[PDB]
């Protein structure tokens, strides 16, 4: 058992390194898109939006 | 300036009150000034019915 | 038109519902959800929601059918699938082409889109036609092979004119009755 | 795509707040209110606390606030009305992740990354769209297996007492639930935090965390997010049986400590009571929770809800377990009597039912004996316990041949097929095995109840 942790331990780099594989690319597509969201996060809130309650009216 | 136009308008829409107190920065507190006679018709105009009666700086 | 004024669990109180009447179906809110008024006081009208009131706003307008619960009386109800109130389930599932009922679906009880073959009854022109009198009769399947077209009850009258034997939907007029001069539209349902 | 995501719908702010009254807060100025609304309280310390519109007057609201009113004050108190009703973000990662009573990470993790915001009282399936299950889990329990069958897609509770070993029973459920993988969503209502550390351990030793989403709402937690979880968990339910095509098994616990919840609500809106207390529309509201197990026609995926319960008093005429035999498909009734004599599972299968046990069970789903054999062994154990009473308050001799074999066959069945160690594992085929060595007890004259071919054929 503690060979097994000592395992994990070494599987935990293992992971680790299976992990920094997969969040290589959340690095890499975050940037390659993030100026297109952020001008539709920017258009968005402040894109002129007035209209009363339809109860209103 | 025109976007702060619909910022004060979208929330005036909202609370249909005859009166209202716009908490600005102390930056745009002289752009509201100038522009409060055209957030009153806006408002009036969008509202359906008489434009507020008074906007206050706080 | 009144407007909603409370809004608490299936019970929708409306208030300016004046001139409304106990027991009458009311579509209550923007997406027009059935309501049965079951309780009046002044101008306010206690309406119990038959579909789901969440989201249901103070000043929704509601407006009166003036007609109660009723039921579409007809041929086509013979195999189809009816929640509580005549909701075809197979036809709101065809219609929405989802797995959900969505709200305020306005589905007809009975489609309209089925052509149905009709042989007039033994009822004429110029003939005296009573309530729950048969004037016709509908192909409905093999085993209901005459579903024979009933006049609706408390209606009465001297048929004006009565249709010949063809394929009719349900919303094409059948047969016409007098009564004491306003002709009245019969049809299949 | 859902592009009408991206709009921004500015929330109105009221401090104009009164009638603070236990679990409720009122509103007397709100413009144009919306019923089921969700709102946002800001108290004076600062601490936001979410909060749902329960009824709305001309300008009022009564809120119900989910983390408690204490500390909520008349004058310095901001409530922010969203615009709609609670949607939970769901995700398909949000599998193996533990949430608060509210829908709010407690592992330590980020907030659920959205794919959509489902709201937490779903939608109302159409009758004509669902599935009949007819599809029976090989739960590894002699006793609900063999005798109460549970379908993929079935909603059978387990009625239990305070305790009993409910949640043990419950977790072995769902740690041997393959047919004859599962995702699961475990809801926590109320439950000491010992028996939420048990669940928690147990599925991480069968090594369920990876398919699995615990939303723990411990004693400790507030009272009225009692409500919101079982709904939060079902609508996670919903999205991961239906939308990604899953099999889902809600295990929604303390369905008794919601309930009580719901009387707590109840009681502060002075509204007429029901029975006990309870809500008179509690019939609706466990309807509304129960009923959203099943499968669905276009999409291959079900919830096999199974909401643990705990009697009162061990009590099936309380309200709680009433309703929730009424609405709720079936039910496994866990036996103050046979815990106290030491049998695991305490099971009693008198109580113990399966609507939809005729429909999977038998006719090679399983095997040809399953329905005759449960049957036999239901009718000889209510045999069994007549003439145990009979023998109790008359002398021993005074019972026949057949109460004397009924006799032993109970206690081979108590202290034999019934009970069961936890991780056995019997299979539905080695049950039914033991259910005839059970049966072979009697002379094959007085089986009456298995149809004869079956009979000569298995005997």
């Amino acid at each position: 058992e503690q060979k097994n942790a000592g395992g994990v331990g070494e599987l935990e780099k293992k992971a680790e390194a299976g992990v920094q594989g997969e969040l290589a690319e959340i690095k890499k597509i975050a940037e390659k898109k993030k100026d297109d969201v952020v001008k539709i996060l920017i258009e968005t809130v402040i894109k002129p939006s007035a209209e009363v309650h339809i109860n209103a009216l | 300036k025109p976007i702060l136009q619909s910022l004060i308008v979208e929330a005036l829409l909202k609370l249909l009150e005859p009166k209202a107190i716009v908490k600005a920065l102390e930056r745009d507190v002289d752009l509201i000034e100038s522009m409060k006679d055209d957030i009153m018709r806006e408002y009036g105009e969008k509202a359906q019915r008489a434009p507020l009666e008074e906007i206050v700086i706080s | 038109y009144g407007a909603i004024y409370s809004v608490s669990g299936p019970v929708v109180i409306a208030e300016n519902m004046i001139g409304c009447a106990m027991y009458e179906l009311v579509k209550v809110g923007h997406d027009n959800l059935v309501g049965e008024v079951i309780r009046i006081d002044g101008d306010k009208a206690t309406i119990q929601v038959y579909e789901e009131t969440a989201g249901l706003t103070v000043g929704d307008p509601v407006l009166r059918t003036g007609k109660p619960l009723s039921v579409e009386l007809g041929p086509g109800l013979m195999e189809t699938i009816y929640d509580g109130i005549q909701r075809p389930l197979k036809a709101i599932k065809e219609e929405s082409q989802s797995i959900y009922i969505p709200r305020g679906i306005d589905t007809p009880a009975l489609d309209r889109t089925i052509k149905w073959q009709f042989t007039p009854g033994k009822f004429q022109v110029g003939d005296h036609i009573s309530g729950g009198d048969i004037y016709g009769s509908v192909f409905e399947n093999s085993l209901i092979s005459s579903h024979k077209i009933l006049l609706p009850p408390r209606s009465r009258g001297t048929i004006t004119w009565i249709a010949p034997a063809g394929e009719y939907t349900l919303d094409e007029k059948i047969l016409e009755v007098e009564f004491d001069g306003k002709k009245s539209d019969f049809t299949l349902y | 795509a859902v592009e009408q995501g991206f709009n921004v719908k500015p929330r109105l702010n009221y401090n104009t707040v009164s009638g603070v009254n236990g679990p409720l807060v009122i509103l007397e100025k709100v413009k144009f209110p919306r019923y089921n609304e969700i709102v946002n309280l800001t108290l004076p310390d600062g601490t936001v606390r979410q909060g749902q519109v329960l009824e709305i007057r001309g300008d009022r609201a009564i809120v119900q606030v989910f983390e408690g009113t204490s500390g909520i004050d008349v004058k310095k108190t901001t409530v922010e009305f969203t615009g709609e009703s609670l949607r939970i973000p769901v995700s398909e990662d949000m599998l193996g992740r533990i949430f608060d009573g509210s829908g709010r990470p407690i592992d330590n993790g980020p907030k659920v990354f959205a794919e959509d915001y489902l709201d937490i009282n779903g939608s109302p399936i159409n009758p004509y769209a669902r599935i009949y299950p007819e599809e029976m889990i090989s739960t590894g329990v002699s006793a609900i297996d063999t005798m109460n069958s549970i379908a993929r897609g079935q909603k059978i509770p387990i009625f239990s007492a305070s305790g009993l070993p409910h949640n043990e029973i419950a977790a072995q459920i769902c740690r041997q639930a393959g047919l004859v993988n599962f995702s699961i969503v475990f809801a926590a209502m109320g439950v000491n935090l010992e028996t939420a550390r048990f669940f928690k351990q147990d599925f991480e030793e069968n090594g369920s965390l990876e398919r699995t989403s615990l939303f723990l709402n411990l004693a400790n937690d507030p009272t009225i997010e009692r409500i919101i979880t079982p709904r939060l968990a079902l609508t996670t339910a919903e999205y991961l049986a239906y939308q990604t095509e899953r099999h889902v098994l809600t295990i929604l616990t303390d369905m008794s400590s919601y309930a009580d919840a719901l009387r707590e609500v109840s009681a502060a809106r002075e509204e007429v009571p029901g029975r006990r207390g309870y809500p008179g529309y509690m019939y609706t509201d466990l309807s509304t929770i129960y009923e959203r197990a099943g499968r669905v026609e276009g999409r291959n995926g079900s919830i096999t809800q199974i909401p643990i319960l705990t009697m009162p008093n061990d009590d099936i005429t309380h309200p709680i377990p009433d309703l929730t035999g009424y609405i709720t498909e079936g039910q496994i009734f866990v036996d103050r009597q046979l815990h106290n004599k030491g049998i695991y599972p305490p099971i009693n299968v008198l109580p113990s039912l399966s609507r939809l046990m005729k429909s999977a069970i038998g006719e090679g789903m399983t095997r040809k004996d399953h329905g005759d054999v449960s049957n036999q062994l239901y009718a000889k154990y209510a045999i069994g316990k007549d003439a145990a009473a009979m023998k109790a308050v008359v002398g021993e001799e005074a019972l026949s041949i057949e109460d004397k074999l009924s006799l032993e066959f109970l206690e081979k069945f108590e202290k034999t097929f019934i009970t069961q160690g936890a991780y056995e594992d019997r299979t539905v085929f080695e049950s039914l095995d033991q259910a005839w060595s059970l049966l072979r007890i009697y002379p094959k004259e007085m089986l009456n109840r298995i149809s004869p071919k079956i009979l000569d054929e298995f005997y």
